[PDB]
């Protein structure tokens, strides 16, 4: 089985930049290398077939190069519609093998997150559990930190985060942190807060509510 | 060529996985067409499973040869895949794909056609429909002109869940997050919309959840206070 | 330069002055045509013509694919190596930036490789960008593809009607310029390079094209070329004809004919004898032969021409009592074996009959002679320039007593005939 190396693992570049991903095969595979583009929730899309040939319907700014063991794909000017993962795949020898991939992020100026906190719905409280959700909306870069304070007591191990993929419209991210408690524990305390730390904030921001 | 996949999302362990792909735009027996199967493990790369030729010749990846089966059903214009003695290591999104060429002198390795994919989860757990709770907007979720709101899709199995807002009329500002696997066996995800705050009380916001693995469709109104 | 001697005593003639070119080995080159993969074809009089050529190209590929479902033992061995995985890829890499390259195969054989036609490059830069605007308004792009594809169609035809093995090697397999440069790069002496270049038509006749593999857009056939490891040694051709007695009473005559007629060439202190005709090709005074169909004889075999009863080599003859008339047309004349009542003459075009043969075995040179007639069979003589020598001598058939002559020996010799004569005389 043929091992495929893709470099780099992930990259970020400004809009309009020249982006180049290289691909290396364990042994010579002639011109039999393809390039695929896969966005979240969708099947892969063939970009380049036969090392260099451009698939019908792909923008002209995609260029393929190489022969044998070393190949590369190049985006002449990076665009918002290119935020995806890129794979190279060989087909000289069966079984066909893919590379691990290359994530592509768009670089932009630092944007501070809009922080919102939601208390549990009364409908959920009947079931026996209580979930508090804290939302960080439209920030860049991706790196952000959220921690919960139930009556000024740092919580640990009862919260789960989730991050969106980079929005192609404004190149930002969103995050959702969910603090899960039982109804009994939830009604013993009064103040619930999420403390957000981000590079776009001069000092940490806190959103909290009462009546818990 | 158009490809549409049919298959179950949940499969019990040590069973057999049955997927079919229905082809449109070219005969299953047309020249130099190789019907390929590819699977993508969660958070990972792609793995080529095998293909079956327009004549019926089959190549299976050496790893899964003992457990793989592929056949052609020309009358219904579809080809199938069978993986037996499945375990939790076989949970992935299974992709129907096709390679075709006018003149072919090499392996057919370019996949210009794909299906949408089937999310196959292999667990001894049972399917469960989600419980949907509203995330009501208030002063703590208003920042100037716009206010945020959403719904919480909690305690379902298995993936995936489809979330809509106002039957599809509301699409701008919508952010549905990737699901998270909770400490129990079940999943949970959140969907959030940003909305002009002046519109609360005058416009209806309803969260449309569709979970096909359990024939579940839930509508929940999201209202202030 | 070509001379000839006729020996009246044995009714035979030796033509000498020829120079050898003996094929002793084989050189194997791998000739490749780079093909291509065509993803799609979708689309106007000019473009319609292009699509007809594309169909001929696709059909040719399919035919060659279907096709892939001792003199050439070496070529076939090279074809077997090409089927191993990765092997074709090695060639593809060697010929990436050049058309000529030496490639060592996986079994250690170092073969010369030659890309004679690059159809891959032509379709992927010219045609492929155009087949996915459909508007091709100049005639010169059409012409080049028709020219380049026509060769592929004929190569495919040849392999298709020869079960993958062709001879002579056509100019479709290897053009004159391609062949000439292949010869130039061969591991041979300048004398060998010169001989092959001045006789390219003979080289083609002694070569094989062996269809090998179509895999990974490469069509490859092996062209197996002769190696002439023996050059400029003397060669001679022995012609023989029946020698009979001429008694009046029919059926009372006995006959003798020297066997082993054919070409002889000096080779490494011995003489190479090629018993089956057509294996030698004569151009001018150079004679090209193939050593697999020869015997190696002591050089004393030559004595049968000067002294057929010598005690050192047992000259081969056949015997019979069938005194029929015939002629053997030689390099520089004609032997006439005229018996019974046959009228045998030699004539010139304009002068007419110039020699009338008497009963016996006789000879006439090609100087002033155009045809020879024996009975109702007209023979045209070869008119090449060269001097002949008539060596007079008593026909040796007169030295045998007809009462003890063995007329039923086909494969025989003087000593065997002597032995049998001795046995019949003992019982008398």
């Amino acid at each position: 089985e043929i091992v495929m190396t893709q470099s780099p693992s992930s990259l970020s570049a400004s809009i309009g930049d020249r982006v180049t991903i290289t691909c290396q095969a364990s042994q010579d595979i002639s011109t039999y290398l393809n390039w695929y583009q896969q966005k979240p929730g969708q099947a892969p899309r063939l970009l380049i077939y036969g090392a260099s040939n451009l698939e019908t319907g792909v923008p002209s700014r995609f260029t393929g190069s190489g022969y044998g063991t070393d190949f590369s794909v190049t985006i002449s000017s990076l665009q918002p519609e290119d935020i995806a993962t890129y794979y190279c795949q060989q087909y000289q020898y069966l079984p066909y093998t893919f590379a691990p991939g290359t994530k592509v992020e768009i670089k932009r100026t630092v944007a501070a997150p809009s922080v919102f906190i939601f208390p549990p719905s009364d409908e959920q409280l009947k079931s026996g559990t209580a979930s508090v959700v804290c939302l960080l909306n439209n920030f860049y870069p991706r790196e952000a930190k959220v921690q919960w304070k139930v009556d000024n007591a740092l919580q640990s191990g009862n919260s789960q985060e989730s991050v969106t993929e980079q929005d192609s419209k404004d190149s930002t991210y969103s995050l959702s942190s969910t603090l899960t408690l039982s109804k009994a524990d939830y009604e013993k305390h009064k103040v619930y807060a999420c403390e957000v730390t981000h590079q776009g904030l001069s000092s940490p921001v806190t959103k909290s509510f009462n009546r818990g | 060529v158009q490809l549409v996949q049919s298959g179950p999302g949940l499969v019990k362990p040590s069973q057999t996985l049955a997927l079919t792909c229905t082809v449109s735009g070219a005969s299953i027996n047309s020249d130099n067409y190789y019907w390929t199967w590819i699977r993508q493990r969660p958070g990972g790369g792609l793995e080529w499973i095998g293909h079956i030729s327009y004549t019926g010749n089959t190549y299976y990846t050496p790893s899964l040869k003992s457990r793989l089966s592929m056949s052609l059903e020309t009358s219904q214009s579809q080809f199938s895949l069978r993986l037996t003695s499945v375990t939790a290591a076989d949970s992935a999104v299974y992709f129907c794909a096709a390679c075709g060429a006018y003149v072919l002198i090499s392996n057919c390795g370019w996949f210009d056609s794909w299906g949408q994919g089937t999310q196959v989860t292999v667990s001894s757990a049972s399917t469960k429909g989600p419980s949907v709770f509203p995330l009501a907007p208030s002063s703590k979720s208003t920042s100037g002109g716009t206010a945020a709101l959403g719904c919480l899709v909690k305690d379902y199995f298995p993936e995936p869940v489809t979330v809509s807002w106002n039957s599809g009329a509301l699409t701008s500002g919508v952010h549905t997050f990737p699901a998270v696997l909770q400490s129990s066996g079940l999943y949970s995800l959140s969907s959030v919309v940003t909305v002009p705050s002046s519109s609360l009380g005058t416009q209806t916001y309803i969260c449309n959840v569709n979970h096909k693995p359990s024939n579940t469709k839930v509508d929940k109104r999201v209202e202030p206070k | 330069n070509i001379t000839e001697e006729f020996y009246q005593s044995t009714c035979s003639a030796v033509s000498k002055g020829y120079l050898s070119a003996l094929r002793t080995g084989w050189y194997t080159s791998v000739i490749t045509i780079e093909l291509s993969n065509i993803k799609e074809n979708k689309c106007d009089a000019k473009v319609k013509l292009i699509k007809q050529e594309l169909d001929k190209y696709k059909n040719a590929v399919t035919e060659l694919q279907l096709l892939m479902q001792s003199a050439i033992a070496s070529g076939v061995a090279v074809c077997k190596v090409l089927h191993l995985e990765g092997e074709v890829n090695k060639i593809k890499s060697a010929l990436l930036s050049t058309n000529k390259a030496v490639v060592s195969l996986s079994n250690g054989v170092s073969v010369l490789t030659f890309k004679v036609l690059d159809l891959k490059n032509y379709i992927d830069k010219q045609l492929l960008p155009i087949l996915n605007s459909c508007s091709i308004s100049n005639i010169e792009t059409v012409i080049e593809f028709q020219q380049k594809n026509n060769r592929l169609l004929e190569i495919t035809r040849e392999f298709s009607v020869n079960a993958g093995v062709t001879t002579p090697v056509s100019t479709y397999m290897l053009t004159n310029s391609e062949l000439l440069s292949l010869i130039n790069d061969m591991p041979i002496t300048n004398d060998q390079k010169k001989l092959m270049s001045n006789n390219v038509q003979i080289v083609r006749q002694q070569s094989y094209s062996i269809m090998c593999i179509i895999k990974e857009e490469v069509l490859a056939y092996v062209v197996q070329l002769p190696l002439y490891g023996v050059i400029d040694t003397p060669c001679w051709k022995l012609h023989t004809s029946p020698l009979c007695t001429t008694n009046t009473k029919e059926g009372s005559n006995i006959c003798l004919t020297r066997t082993d007629r054919g070409w002889y060439c000096d080779n490494a202190g011995s003489v190479s004898f090629f018993p089956q005709a057509e294996t030698c090709k004569v151009q001018s005074n150079r004679v090209f032969c193939d050593t697999m169909n020869s015997l190696t004889l002591p050089s004393e075999v030559n004595l049968c021409n000067v002294d057929i009863f010598n005690p050192k080599y047992d000259c081969k003859i056949m015997t019979s009592k069938t005194d029929v008339s015939s002629s053997v047309i030689t390099s520089l004349g004609a032997i006439v074996s005229c018996y019974g009542k046959t009228k045998c003459t030699a004539s010139n075009k304009n002068r007419g009959i110039i020699k009338t043969f008497s009963n016996g075995c006789d000879y006439v040179s090609n100087k002033g002679v155009d045809t020879v007639s024996v009975g109702n069979t007209l023979y045209y003589v070869n008119k090449q320039e060269g001097k002949s020598l008539y060596v007079k001598g008593e026909p040796i058939i007169n030295f045998y007593d007809p009462l003890v002559f063995p007329s039923d020996e086909f494969d025989a010799s003087i000593s065997q005939v002597n032995e049998k004569i001795n046995q019949s005389l003992a019982f008398i």
